[PDB]
């Protein structure tokens, strides 16, 4: 069930500890990398174009 | 305009009307002690601005 | 009773006409104005005031001339021609807190209701904000000295309803809007120090005079809860806001990739036509 993400936890078997936690800030990194990959795509047309006027 | 004009208007300021008025117009642009309001903004950055710059993205 | 109040800049510039109409005469003291607002609402608001033919002794202090029949004709004339506003209290120009001001503040605390003090400066020379509201109320003290008028401070703020920010905005063309980005942020970033610097350099130095040198107590109760606050703050180690410095720093990073990704589609439209409009207008000029 955790490999399930129902909820936040994780097992041991040597020590038996069990601990909880979360990562609330989830919209920072996917709204960042979407950025990036799209501007990447923003760069290389650029390259396109004038690698296409220039040579 | 027929019996009727009007007249050009200008004003004067002097210096104690100039700084007077405008440091009270800053004034009451700024704050009381000038370092009250700096701080909440500057930690309402990690609370609330968080969500214009999510958004802004 | 009333947290905070609003003062208007027409009373102030009532006061420019205070040290407009002297007339060259040389005296120049604390010219008391009869000061109107609105006390309907819990809140304080100033509209407009006028002034008493106010003199006072050289010597003596507790000499103070006031007048009752100007007072009820300036105020049942303003009161004909606009009822919505009454009388609330006055003020005085002298920088100073005189003993007599119990005197005069009681004529109206006996004829009109609990008024409100405002000490300003004769010279606008005073970085801080000028107006401070000073209510007229007798408060009990825990060192037993007899209960006696104390001026506490209340809150003020300098606004405008609807026309006198027109008036000032354009009688004025230098000052600024808020105008949120570069300028108007650096310039409160670069005089705040020098802003908070006046004001407690300039306090804390009388305020360590009066320390060895004070007597007639200046309720020195207060002090052990000023030197408390002060020492609320005891330089903290900065171990626990270490991950607050990841998250603001992180928070920087943010700006750092928002900043260069995108001026990086800035340099689109740049670093293109400085090559198709240089290279096609080189190509076509002859």
């Amino acid at each position: 069930m955790i490999l399930d993400k129902k909820f936040h936890g994780i097992l041991d078997q040597g020590e038996g500890v069990l601990i909880i936690f979360d990562e609330p800030p989830v919209d920072k990194t996917y709204e960042a990398a979407l950025e990036t990959i799209q501007n990447m795509s923003k760069v290389v047309d650029s390259l396109y174009n004038k690698a296409k006027k220039l040579t | 305009n027929r019996h009727y004009y009007s007249i050009t208007i200008n004003y004067r300021k002097n210096e104690l009307e100039q700084k007077m008025l405008l440091n009270l117009h800053k004034k009451s642009w700024m704050e009381g002690l000038t370092l009250q309001d700096y701080s909440e903004h500057c930690k309402h950055n990690e609370s609330v601005v968080k969500e214009m710059l999510e958004l802004a993205k | 009773a009333v947290q905070k109040v609003v003062v208007h800049p027409l009373v102030l510039l009532s006061v420019v006409d205070h040290f407009n109409r002297i007339g060259k005469v040389g005296n120049q003291k604390r010219v008391v104005g009869v000061l109107l607002g609105s006390w309907q609402k819990k809140v304080l608001d100033v509209s407009n005031s006028f002034a008493v033919p106010f003199d006072e002794d050289d010597k003596d202090d507790s000499v103070w001339f006031l007048d009752h029949d100007y007072l009820e004709n300036m105020y049942g004339m303003f009161k004909k021609v606009n009822a919505r506003e009454r009388i609330v209290g006055w003020y005085h120009t002298g920088p100073k807190l005189h003993k007599n001001d119990i005197a005069i503040n009681e004529l109206m605390k006996r004829y009109c209701p609990n008024s409100v003090l405002v000490i300003i400066d004769v010279k606008p020379k005073d970085l801080g904000l000028p107006t401070e509201a000073y209510i007229s109320v007798e408060e009990v003290h825990d060192d037993g000295t007899p209960t006696s008028k104390t001026f506490e401070h209340v809150t003020s703020e300098i606004g405008a309803e609807e026309a006198e920010e027109v008036g000032v905005e354009h009688l004025l063309r230098d000052i600024k809007d808020t105008t949120v980005g570069t300028l108007s942020q650096r310039i409160t970033n670069q005089v705040h120090g020098l802003k908070g610097l006046n004001s407690k350099l300039l306090d804390i130095r009388s305020y360590l005079e009066k320390v060895a040198t004070g007597k007639l107590p200046i309720n020195h109760q207060i002090i052990y809860q000023l030197q408390d606050v002060f020492n609320l703050l005891p330089d903290v180690s900065l171990q626990e806001f270490v991950k607050a410095f990841y998250l603001k720093t992180n928070d920087q990073m943010v700006v750092v990739y928002l900043a260069s990704l995108i001026r990086s589609v800035v340099a689109l439209h740049n670093l293109i036509n400085n090559k198709i409009a240089n290279r096609d207008a080189e190509k076509k000029e002859g």
